């Protein structure tokens, strides 16, 4: 508050034209150019992008992602949209909104959510621990097909509450505003949904001293991760702590609730498993041959 | 509602030709929204009060009103003398006169009923113009020709005359409703009657002579109010379906109709099924999508009685009716023999002049056996046939929850009482099982219900004494569900001596191990096992006669004791005292003496005779003699 | 309308003659003679029955159905679709065969009259 | 996307169910337009069955157009039948229904007021929502395969799918107001406002040619007479029991019941609900609705009663004829007793009583 929000609006005009050439050039061997022709036929939604790829080339904007994680989410919405429609435009017609995650390292900010001083505003924090409670899966409306049974016009309205993808500090109580002051209805014929599931993460109390209390922040899952966050399993999520604006009263005081927009949900003991190598082929066969009496003893 | 009348003529043209004669231009005026015209409905009702002759009217019920002469012509001198200017008009008389006027009153009683209130005043002024009362003469139509339910309410019956009979559980208090507004000026003295019709609140800002805004204060202490009694009523138990709970409709009563229908009676409710949108906020005019269904309350044959009298003279009516309650078991007729006399009980007498007003003449039968062997059909068959039967659970319900207890109610700001099950079946029969394993607290409250006939509950600052009484039956069970000849019948029954002494007769389901006993019982159930329904309505009478046989002697034949048949009760009481052997010198209380008189009144009630002879007295002691040998 | 299929358990696991037959199962007498057939699963030290118990389980490791003996397994829509067509059939017992059922009930009471420890 | 105009749709579907006889599934030219529609005008027929399978086998473009938009491609089917109602006037019988008595006198007055010279407001006329006296039922066509809510994706809604859920809890039937008739008490004029949303709009102003002269605000009165009522019903359903995978979560679904199906369905039975899936427009309540509140629900067209096995009220299903001789080729029974518990062996007399259990 309050000049940090105005500075983020200017960077939005330059952040949309940042990853447009990162996915079109042949600097990263050819991973993005080879997987683009396979995910369209499989009908997915998320693209596998490594974070370490944007550091070996030019180490300039590699640290700007940790200072403002909200501006980096808009670049993936315009880079992938102009990529699918330019290669295989036979399918990029029913879905006009996409989202890309990040896999890899995220600096040194992936610690316990405790260091919340005045130097971590509008940054990125991660809530690590053990998943306890899990909610249900509900289709979250992203790009609703606004239809009007009169003038027959299309409206592309986005929410503004720092909760969805592209949003601004305003309100989300179903406003009645419209570009032409026409009634709009959600047409589920060619709409875009999103599997929304909120889970809670609680750290283990084995490291609690004598004056500190653990925290519990909800984590929003993704779309291609259905039934991948069950209670009784540790994860590794990377979110961005934000706030929700409230219209209660004239001047907004210190009313800021807790929310976390996870950019990518990773599984360590479920989706990931210790893969074998050259040690689980030769050492196992030799252990059963040259044995002593019996290997059961 | 005050609706205007719109003429049905050609707009823009006065009269298109048509001279002298009136062709399609007569009295086409009618109320906008109703096919009933005031100028036409009034003329059709004046002839109904002068040219109506009902020769089929009785004389014992229509005392003071002539039969050959028009009935409504003699009622002109009856309204001005009763005090209240409200005439009671039956809807059945309207159908027998004009069929067109009868269909217009039920289809829309919102403007036809107020129309009748102005037609009677014109006839009343032409006979007794000097006799005046309070306000004006109003018409309260009742007794319709429709019998529907809450589930058969069609959407086309909105704002119509619907008559549905039911039972009123409880009523609300008194809610004053301000009708005509009353104001008083702060400078001068001037009264203003503002009609608050259609639920509207408005006050004039201009006075009479002062003519100053915000100078006429409101005074709600001299206007005319009206009590709003919220009366609840559900479907009648005689015509309710089995398998679902009945629906309760909220009834409203205003004017003199407040505190007229006592809670717990069967009064035919005649009202208008209206609907008003629920107002969520009394300030801002808001309309709820779910309306409130409210009803504004407005107010045997000779082909079957003669057949019941011919069977009373037959000496086999007592044996045929006793065998109809055994659809499977051939023997064991003495168990269900006393149940037939339980529905009759006897005529209740009053002795308030000697300090003993309340007195019950009902018979309480006590049973005992295996709950399932021969008592499975004697607990669910006396519930579907008898409409005054209420079934309840012993262990499933609480002790105070079965009767009338006290429960908090923050809605009315008063600790109101709640009903139960046996408190509603007055002058009938209650159904309740599990008496051997019932609650300990439930056994204590039964020391004054069927004994004192006055449920006095004075606890938690609630002084209330209920006067509900109903014959209650029981079905006990031994400690091992089997008779033990090694011990007496006293140790087998776990109930105390003060509990078993309050019952009249006593029976026990015995299963002898005799070989010839199965030859008369096992050969009967197999004979009717493969047979369908080709012999039930051929060798046994229908159930339509049993329900009509008890609904006639309970309010026509009042038997009483005499001087010869009453002397046998004294000699029979001394012989049954020195029993001994089993228990000893017992039965020295007026309990069995009072129950013996109830058996004689029940036997003479089935015979349709007020005079009790010595024949019915010998039959009363015979049933008590079989109860002694059964438990010994 | 439900068909009760009770799976009770004795007070000592297997069948052990400890006391009367009525007190062996913690259940009142109102539910003992209420059923139609009262079966019991016991165990006897016999190597003939135990030999077949260790044979059919061996074929389970190879085949997921019945062992290759003489019986064959069924599917699913066979025994239920055939038993559903006779639900509306109402058999009629003639007057000649009805006397045999009544005469058999008299002889059935002899085994319960001379032994009060079992069912009645 | 699906931005199609509605000014030309009414001129296309009208010539599909009027001047052309709809052929049945068996290829037989039924005279439904000259038998069922004749008794419809004579207050004898209540509801009429309109099978959507006859349109998919003849005009596949009309069925596929519902998937793109269902705001008008699903309600105009009853409008074409209403236009043929005045043309099917043969004999003149007196009105027996008490509801239609106070309707013929108010419509004749409007004919004497709309003379060529002074036309009144079009809102005071009866369109195609009040003059209709029938409720058509639409079965499941061939646009979507009838499946359960679990296997059907969330993006497949809004078209024309079939839900075979299970009713769990119902409510009280309340007559829903269709055409809210108003009456201005400041000039003596009326105002007809037909509404379809469950919310009610308390209109105060009277947009008429006479109320404009007052210039002070009209006072409308909600007249319950001279309108139309429909048996509205609200219930909550759940997914089918024998149509779930391995581990799932329950999901509620709102299904509206109107017409002849009201006061028949009971909680516990299995039904197959088919129709569209479109949101509602909550505009009227100035207390509950704060901003927009564009809730979405499912609209039902035809409900078919099912059970457990097959799609009919029965405890179990039946087979054919060639499959009966396979089970009835023994003396009595010997392969069914061994089929019980094929993993264990022992006590064959106990397994015999298990088969003789459901018979009773």
């Amino acid at each position: 508050m309050a000049g940090t929000v105005v500075l983020d609006d200017v960077e939005l005009r330059e952040a949309q034209r940042d990853y447009l050439d990162f996915l079109d050039d042949e600097e990263d061997q050819g991973i993005y150019q080879s997987k683009v022709r396979e995910l369209i036929s499989d009908n997915q939604y998320r693209l596998i992008v490594n974070v370490n790829d944007l550091r070996r080339k030019n180490e300039k904007r590699a640290n700007r992602l940790l200072n403002n994680a909200f501006e980096e989410l808009v670049a993936f919405q315009r880079a992938l949209k102009d990529f699918v429609a330019s290669i295989d435009a036979t399918y990029a017609k029913q879905y006009e909104e996409f989202y890309v995650g990040l896999e890899g390292s995220f600096g040194s900010k992936h610690v316990s959510p405790r260091t919340l001083t005045s130097c971590f505003l509008s940054c990125v924090v991660c809530v690590e621990g053990i998943v306890t409670k899990c909610s249900l899966v509900r289709p979250k409306v992203v790009r609703s097909v606004h239809y009007c049974p009169a003038t027959k016009k299309t409206i592309e309205r986005r929410y503004s509450d720092l909760t969805t993808l592209v949003a601004f500090p305003s309100s989300s109580v179903y406003p009645t505003k419209d570009e032409e002051n026409n009634p709009l209805e959600t047409e589920y014929g060619l709409s875009v949904y999103k599997d929304h599931q909120t889970i809670t993460i609680q750290e283990m109390p084995e490291k609690a001293p004598a004056g500190q209390l653990p925290r519990s922040v909800d984590v929003i899952l993704d779309d291609d991760l259905v039934d991948k966050a069950k209670p009784g399993d540790r994860v590794q999520v990377v979110g961005t702590y934000r706030c929700l604006p409230g219209k209660k009263g004239g001047y907004t005081s210190g009313t800021f609730r807790t929310v976390l927009i996870a950019c990518n949900v990773k599984q360590m003991s479920k989706d990931a498993q210790p893969s074998f190598s050259a040690e689980d082929i030769a050492k196992i066969k030799k252990f059963s041959k040259t044995r002593s009496k019996d290997i059961f003893d | 509602q005050k609706g205007l009348q719109v003429d049905l003529q050609s707009d823009g043209a006065a009269a298109e030709d048509i001279v002298a004669s009136e062709q399609s231009l007569g009295q086409k005026l009618v109320i906008w929204g109703t096919d009933v015209n005031v100028a036409a409905c009034k003329e059709n009702f004046q002839r109904f009060l002068q040219r109506f002759i009902d020769p089929l009217a009785k004389e014992e019920e229509n005392v003071g009103i002539d039969i050959t002469e028009p009935l409504y012509m003699q009622r002109l001198g009856e309204i001005n003398v009763i005090g209240e200017p409200f005439l009671n008009v039956n809807c059945e008389h309207i159908k027998s006169f004009d069929k067109n006027l009868y269909r217009q009153l039920i289809s829309y009683p919102q403007e036809v009923i107020p129309t009748f209130d102005m037609a009677v005043n014109e006839i009343f002024f032409d006979r007794y113009p000097d006799s005046i009362l309070e306000h004006q003469i109003q018409v309260r139509p009742f007794n319709a020709l429709k019998t529907k339910n809450m589930r058969n309410l069609n959407p086309e019956d909105i704002d119509q005359l619907i008559t549905i009979s039911g039972m009123v559980i409880r009523t609300s208090q008194l809610i004053p409703e301000m009708q005509e507004a009353f104001f008083q000026c702060q400078v001068c003295a001037h009264t203003t009657r503002v009609e608050m019709d259609r639920g509207r609140i408005a006050e004039p800002s201009v006075c009479g002579r002062c003519h100053t805004t915000h100078s006429m204060a409101l005074i709600h202490n001299r206007s005319l109010f009206s009590d709003k009694q919220m009366i609840k009523l559900q479907e009648s138990p005689e015509d309710m379906p089995a398998g679902q709970t009945p629906h309760t409709v909220i009834l409203f009563a205003h004017n003199d109709l407040v505190d007229k229908v006592q809670p717990g009676d069967r009064v035919n409710v005649t009202g208008i099924y209206r609907a008003v949108p629920i107002r969520v906020n009394p300030r801002v005019s808001n309309v709820k999508s779910v309306y409130k269904t409210h009803i504004d309350v407005i107010h045997f044959s000779e082909k079957r009685v003669e057949l019941l009298k011919e069977l009373s003279r037959k000496p086999d009516i007592y044996e045929r009716l006793a065998s109809a309650l055994a659809p499977s078991i051939y023997e064991h007729e003495d168990i269900k023999k006393g149940i037939l006399l339980q529905l009759f009980g006897g005529t209740r007498k009053d002795f308030s002049h000697t300090g003993r007003g309340k007195f019950r003449a009902e018979i309480n039968i006590l049973l005992c056996g295996d709950p399932g062997t021969s008592k499975s059909q004697l607990l669910q068959y006396v519930y579907n046939l008898v409409p005054r039967g209420q079934y309840t659970s012993g262990k499933g319900s609480s002790a105070v929850g079965l009767t009338a207890y006290v429960m908090k109610d923050p809605e009315t700001r008063q600790l109101v009482l709640q009903t139960g099950a046996l408190v509603l079946s007055d002058n009938g029969i209650c159904c309740i099982d599990e008496f051997d394993k019932m609650n300990e607290s439930t056994r204590s409250v039964l020391h004054e219900v069927m004994e004192q006939q006055t449920l006095s509950i004075a606890k938690a600052g609630i002084i209330c004494q209920l006067n509900a009484r109903t014959s209650v039956l029981a079905a006990a069970n031994p400690i091992e569900s089997q008779w033990n000849p090694k011990k007496t019948t006293i140790e087998n029954i776990q109930l105390p001596h003060t509990l078993l002494s309050r019952f009249d007769l006593i029976f026990l389901l015995l299963d002898p191990q005799d070989e010839a006993y199965d030859r008369r019982l096992a050969h009967h159930l197999v004979a009717l096992y493969y047979q369908s329904e080709e012999q039930a309505e051929e060798e046994l009478l229908d159930m339509a006669v049993l329900k009509d046989y008890i609904a006639y002697a309970h309010s026509t034949i009042m038997p009483r004791l005499s001087e010869e048949a009453s002397q046998a009760l004294i000699e029979a009481y001394v012989d049954m005292r020195k029993i001994g052997s089993s228990r000893g010198m017992v039965s020295a209380y007026p309990r069995q003496l009072e129950s013996l008189i109830r058996l004689a009144e029940a036997h003479a009630k089935v015979r349709l005779s007020n005079k009790v002879e010595a024949i019915d007295v010998e039959e009363a002691k015979r049933l008590h003699r079989e109860a002694l040998k059964q438990s010994a | 309308r439900c068909s009760i299929l009770a799976a009770a358990n004795p007070a000592y696991g297997r069948y052990n003659p400890r006391r009367s037959l009525e007190q062996n199962i913690q259940l009142p007498a109102a539910l003992l003679s209420r059923f139609d057939l009262l079966w019991l699963i016991q165990d006897r030290p016999d190597r003939d029955n135990d030999l077949r118990l260790a044979q059919h389980i061996t074929y389970v490791h190879q085949h997921s159905r019945q062992p290759p003996s003489q019986f064959e397994p069924l599917d699913m829509k066979l025994m239920r679709r055939y038993i559903a067509m006779c639900r509306e059939k109402q058999p009629m017992v003639p007057e000649s065969l009805a006397d045999y059922i009544t005469a058999a009930y008299v002889e059935m009471r002899r085994e319960a009259w001379a032994s009060k420890d079992a069912t009645y | 996307m699906a931005l199609k105009d509605y000014a030309l749709e009414k001129e296309k579907v009208k010539k599909f169910l009027q001047e052309f006889y709809q052929d049945d599934e068996l290829g037989k030219k039924q005279f439904k337009y000259g038998n069922q529609l004749v008794r419809l005008a004579h207050r004898e027929q209540v509801a009429l069955y309109v099978d959507l399978d006859d349109v998919a086998e003849d005009d596949p473009e009309l069925v596929d157009s519902i998937c793109e938009n269902a705001r008008r491609y699903a309600k105009l089917f009853a409008d074409a039948v209403q236009e043929l109602l005045p043309q099917y006037k043969e004999r003149e019988v007196v009105n027996k229904d008490v509801l239609d008595v106070y309707i013929e006198h108010r419509l004749m007055m409007e004919q004497r007021s709309r003379d060529p010279g002074m036309v009144r407001s079009p809102q005071n006329q009866y369109p195609a929502e009040l003059m209709r006296r029938f409720e058509l039922y639409f079965q499941g066509p061939s646009s979507n395969k009838p499946r359960v809510i679990r296997e059907v994706r969330a993006d497949s809604v809004g078209k024309l799918v079939t839900v075979r859920g299970i009713v769990t809890r119902v409510s009280e039937v309340k007559p829903k107001m269709v055409v809210a008739t108003y009456t201005c008490d400041q000039c003596g004029a009326e105002t007809y406002q037909p509404i379809q949303s469950p919310t009610f709009m308390p209109l105060i102003m009277c947009p008429s040619q006479e109320c404009q002269t007052n210039r002070s605000g009209g006072r409308l009165y909600l007249q319950t007479r001279g309108s139309r009522f429909i048996k509205f019903q609200e219930m909550k359903m759940q997914e089918h029991s024998d149509q779930v995978p391995v581990g799932n979560i329950p999901r509620s679904i709102t299904v509206l019941v109107e017409g002849e199906n009201t006061r028949i369905a009971q909680p516990g039975d299995h039904v197959s609900v088919t129709g569209i899936f479109l949101p509602i427009l909550r505009t009227g309540f100035r207390q509950v609705v704060q901003g927009l509140l564009s809730e979405t629900y499912l609209e039902a067209h035809r409900i078919v009663k099912m059970n457990k096995s097959e799609d009919d009220e029965s405890g179990a299903g039946e087979l054919t004829r060639e499959e009966l001789r396979q089970i009835a080729e023994e003396d009595f029974y010997e392969k069914l007793a061994a089929s019980i518990a094929p993993e264990i062996y022992g006590h064959e007399d106990v397994k015999k009583a298990l088969l003789l259990l459901l018979v009773g």
